């Protein structure tokens, strides 16, 4: 439902009690979906451990990219000979060296396999992207939070050419009522979760062409 | 029961069955995923190019990404060919001096995914020989990803005289996307490369003599050509027609430093036996979508014969189809009754596991 | 004056006085540099004609704008390949790909061996100039009474006044200004002056109801 | 003496070979009547001052020209007005972008002989003039000036065609990027008269950081790094982490909505296409040229962050007069006494026409 | 001094006399529009198979180690030239010619490279496994004497197990096509490869645990990892199948060698078989050698196997130790004996 390009049009018409669910799943969709530097954070939520204590980190999404980055022991082991002249910071240097160079790994059984280099970052990532549960991702995001979570929301079919259809005016308006809206870090989901519900109830007519002339034809009947 | 035959290129798939002379699906080798459906194959995720973010799970002719590879299958088998694989024997091809990974993760995949009552691993340049019906001779294999030269002895490959060379058509393509630049038209994105690639496999040809015909495209418009794009508009290419595949015979066109491949033949036929040097100057077989260019093989003589013995006679063999020469070998090796005792069964599997291809392929 | 980039702005700062005085000098502006929509008439005076046939024509207006589109062959002649998308008149194809490829540079050999490249804009340009040139007066004054209507609008919306209008307020409110631009021309004998009655009101509002700001101020006044 | 005219996409200068900078520079515009009737063309500053009046034209748009009428225009403009000077007594040393499309650089030999009637002229790529300004012959050369970057390698004062890559990221895209992130701060940049001041605050508060998340966490967290500014009725703004935002469009194409690579990425992966036997050479002479690189601590950047992208085992040459490098480049070429020969004379133009400009050059 | 110039077949090794290393070491090689050639042989092998193919080339070669490498006038030196074992008459006599008709040598000598080798061990009877890049050669020898009738040449050397290793390497998944990137698969070789003393238990030890692998950093900082290959690399020595070869193992090439000569002095070749060339350093050839050679020998037939720690450059060391000695000053060929003897003289001086 929150793909749906015609979101504005029908969300007014749903009941308090469903704009709540519908406000606290879009919510949640912008900050799973927003986009961060992984190999940042994991560097420097793993700088100074061990290939073990990696595999065993109190953050479920840091073992999850680990687990990946590990079955290639290429990317990361140090080698007994050396050409004349953190271990994941080893490991995403490698990885990104060896973008098209193929790494080995073997299965608990037997079983080989080869993963180029970027296939075993892309699929780090993926395992990572699928563990955080969205107060961590908010923790790590909070500076870009505004920034990233906008990002998403742009791409949902609701928004699709919002800036052709009404101005850059109010584009840029919408982008500073949705950046306004995150007062603390704490309360980040709360907040962006309160803004989708009062605009989702408005349909956003007070950031459109239409909305604004059915207002002002609205207001002055009194 | 019918056997299949999978062709897997690094840009395009050919898949079909044994016995016909053709491939019934043709599709690229390709795999869009959106920005988390979960994936579209073939050309359906070039249409949905502005969604997804393509790539290619085969590189230079190498499987680097088998979570893709194993969906390209998955596709072929329900989707192109529209069949049950547990009730079908596969017959995979694979490129020269694959990894012996690669090639264990190709069996593993066909019986505990998708269960082949049988499979088999054969290599191409050795199938395209099959389909000119040889069993000596050597085989320029120039595809979208790589191009090899292998010598073959009664139907055995020469693993020590194979050369590899990373030309073919992608280069290709990326040489007339920037010369065409000199005309002052703008060809540079990734959907633009797929136009470009249309424009050379219709509008490019090798010349025999090229300094003489770029003296004729320089004193004449005869050889220019024009192109309507598909939003319309029209292009006309002149010198650019030939000059595109001569990169094959000059790599230097491109800035590489390697051997062409009219001397990279040869000396992969230097690497063999003095004995048998013979039999394969006159049975050089082109294969591969990169040798349609109309008058390479009247030019690939003419290179050759300047490193070859006068005495010797060469003769080049280009058949008709050869952009399908591969699965065609395929076809009919799969066809074959005395065939039917080299399939590696579901119980040979069951004991040895994967490493069994490399006995037995 | 009436150039002021910003001229929404600064008008309703001003009295009554000069607010009628300026409508009146844009009035008079968009009618005297009201010019013709040269894409329908070329389309339509050579509508059914080959190549050859496009210069051997009455008007010469039309000759003299054909003279440089057919200096540059990608532009309308037909290719011997085409892309398996091509369901594809003789300017209708000109004038389209001169505007699908307005940036794209096409290729011209003089009558002596000499080669120039030239973007589509240009050469579209080029044309329509040497169309002004060659065209009468009173044939130019015929065609323009047909449709003034648009041809003012043309005019107002290329002011520096109203650059890129709808790209900051949006279609939906270009489209409800043309209207109202468009609706003043009710009446032929006083449309010279419906359009700068209308003019002179939004310029006092400046043009506050068909802008963003504008209106989303307008509401939060009548909240009051 | 010799004219020295460096020709850019929003930027001309000129002057005479000798000078250590061009006695003229002026806008690449042409500026003509918004409507029929109510002089029928302007050039330059004056062009811009009838701003209101007149619909302005850039004929020069990535370094390529697209318009040869307001391409003369300027030319004529540039000698009659700007210097003074009579084109048929003076050599004129040209300069054009790299891959530049072949007919233009004979229509560009065509003006000066047939319109100007120059008693000679040169045309050289402009990143390879930086280079010899640079006092050197070898080497790499960034280029980023209002409208067009590029990435050219050169051996011997030879640029490398094939090695040649451009990106469609300039200054103009970073001012309009500047506009943007101002709105989004809370200002309303959009008239050509408030496009010409986000300019002036690019040229003068803008930089580059050499980490961006640090100096965006600082930002957000700290106000040490916001900047007041007058803008020009007096009013103050107090533009903050848009400073390094704005140039980081460069290192970061995706700001802007673009697929291509950073700089970064486009120098390196510029050079790997080259012989081996010079890319440490290339390394060891990493030029920077252009206004839009006059950033500062953007040279600091480039050191780091190629290393990233690097063998671990790189001088980057940033002069601090490579706003005009090309020019200078020019000055010092044209006034060479080794090179009054490499000059294209009347006679060797009037016998072979346009087209000899191709090997001269 | 005297010069001593080892011309190799992948590798010349030019020195004085009198010293115990060559002192210059570089790739016999010359591009047309030394390690210079060869790091530049993108833009841009005259003793293939240890002879001489082109003498054009070997003027160049023989030209850029006096002035360059040595930097010495070769008017001034008497100079010791190496030989490969069986090289024929024409290419000994215009290798002759050569020194005096264009470098006007006060004096010169050819010395067969097998011959040298043994003498640095301090023998004048033995028989020499000498292995280098291009050509493998087992050459009987007694009282100083090579024995052309028993000399076995083979064309499997070191560059042929750069290839090898770099062929079945990509087995494993790494990609060594390029040409630059053989320098490192030939370093790979030379640090990592042993001979496996029982090769089947060895790829049995291999299958069954990482005991074995190694790790490698190449140049751009990757890092790849190989286990049986470090073995069945040099084992393409003892089987050149592996190579496509229907060639015998220089065990039996050894062997065959001894045959070839009279039974009375087998006893003294087998007793004395000494290993040479930059081939015959992996660990681990001597005990396998020992092994093999036992295997085929009579039962009685008392084997030894001597692999000098210095054997890289045996040969050099050899003709340094030779043209040191001051009895050997008057087995020079002078000039005035060329100008009157012709080229012919070599024959019966050397
Ligand atoms: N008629 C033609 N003329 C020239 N080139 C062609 C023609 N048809 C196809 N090609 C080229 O051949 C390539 C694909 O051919 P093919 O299927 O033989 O290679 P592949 O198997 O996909 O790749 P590879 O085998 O190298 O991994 C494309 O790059 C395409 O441009
Ligand atoms: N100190 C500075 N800091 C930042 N930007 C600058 C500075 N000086 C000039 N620029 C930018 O450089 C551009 C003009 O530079 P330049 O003259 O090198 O480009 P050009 O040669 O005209 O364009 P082309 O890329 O086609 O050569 C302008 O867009 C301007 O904003
Ligand atoms: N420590 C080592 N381990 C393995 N191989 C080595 C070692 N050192 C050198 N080599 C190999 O030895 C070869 C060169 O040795 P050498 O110089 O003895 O032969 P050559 O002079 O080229 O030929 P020849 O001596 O037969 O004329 C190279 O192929 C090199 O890889
Ligand atoms: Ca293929
Ligand atoms: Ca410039
Ligand atoms: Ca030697």
């Amino acid at each position: 439902r929150l793909l749906s390009e015609d979101l504005f049009k029908q969300s007014p018409k749903l009941s308090e009690q469903e704009l709540d669910e519908l406000a606290n799943n879009l919510a949640d969709y912008l900050f799973q979906a927003a986009d961060i530097d992984w190999h940042q954070v994991i560097s420097e939520k793993t700088r100074g451990l061990t290939t073990e204590e990696m595999a065993k980190s109190e953050h479920r999404y840091v073992q999850a990219f680990c687990r990946e980055i590990l079955k290639y022991p290429d990317c990361y082991k140090s080698a007994d000979v050396a050409s004349p002249e953190s271990v994941i910071d080893v490991a995403l240097k490698r990885l990104q060296t060896g973008r098209e160079r193929l790494f080995t790994t073997t299965d608990e059984k037997g079983n080989r396999e080869l993963k180029k280099g970027d296939a075993i970052l892309e699929s780090a990532i993926n395992a990572a992207r699928m563990a955080i549960s969205t107060e961590e991702k908010n923790t790590i995001l909070s500076n870009n939070v505004k920034s990233a979570t906008f990002d998403v929301f742009c791409e949902l079919p609701c928004m699709d050419g919002f800036a052709e259809q009404n101005g850059k005016t109010a584009f840029y308006a919408l982008r500073a009522g949705f950046y306004s809206a995150f007062k603390n870090t704490d309360t980040a989901k709360q907040d962006i979760t309160k803004f989708m519900k009062d605009n989702l109830q408005a349909g956003f007519s007070g950031y459109s062409y239409q909305g604004l002339t059915n207002r002002v034809a609205q207001l002055e009947a009194q | 029961v019918a056997a299949l035959v999978v062709d897997n290129g690094s840009g395009m798939c050919k898949a079909g069955f044994a016995g016909d002379d053709a491939p019934r699906a043709v599709f690229p080798s390709i795999v869009g995923r959106p920005r988390h459906k979960d994936s579209y194959v073939g050309d359906e995720a070039q249409s949905k190019r502005g969604i997804l973010t393509l790539k290619y799970p085969i590189e230079h002719g190498i499987v680097t990404n088998w979570d893709d590879m194993e969906k390209i299958w998955h596709h072929t088998f329900y989707n192109e060919l529209r069949v049950a694989p547990e009730e079908h024997p596969v017959l995979l091809t694979e490129a020269p001096l694959n990894p012996k990974a690669n090639r264990e993760k190709m069996t593993q995949i066909m019986f505990e995914t998708f269960n082949t009552p049988a499979m088999y691993v054969a290599i191409q340049a050795v199938l395209s020989l099959y389909a000119s019906g040889r069993t000596t001779g050597i085989v320029l294999d120039s595809g979208d990803g790589v191009s090899h030269t292998v010598p073959i002895y009664e139907g055995y490959a020469l693993p020590h005289a194979i050369l590899r060379l990373d030309l073919a058509g992608r280069d290709l393509t990326d040489y007339l996307m920037k010369i065409l630049t000199e005309r002052g038209y703008s060809f540079t994105t990734t959907a633009e490369r797929e136009i470009v690639r249309d424009i050379k496999e219709k509008l490019c040809y090798v010349a025999l003599d090229f300094e003489q015909e770029m003296a004729t495209a320089a004193s004449s418009s005869s050889l220019e050509k024009s192109y309507e794009l598909p939003d319309g508009q029209v292009i006309t290419i002149g010198n650019e027609r030939f000059r595109c595949p001569e990169a094959l015979f000059q790599p230097s066109f491109l800035g590489m430093e390697a051997c062409g491949i009219h001397e990279t033949t040869y000396n992969s036929i230097m690497k063999c036996a003095a004995a048998i040097r013979k039999d394969l100057y006159a049975n050089t077989v082109l294969s591969g979508g990169t040798t349609m260019y109309p008058g390479i093989a009247d030019r690939m003589q003419k290179e050759i014969t300047a490193l070859a013995p006068s005495t010797m006679k060469i003769k080049i063999i280009a058949p008709p189809e050869r952009k399908y020469s591969v699965w065609i070998g395929g076809s009919i090796l799969a066809s074959l009754s005395t065939f039917q005792q080299m399939w590696i069964s579901k119980q040979e599997y069951d004991e040895s596991g994967p490493s069994i291809v490399h006995r037995k392929c």
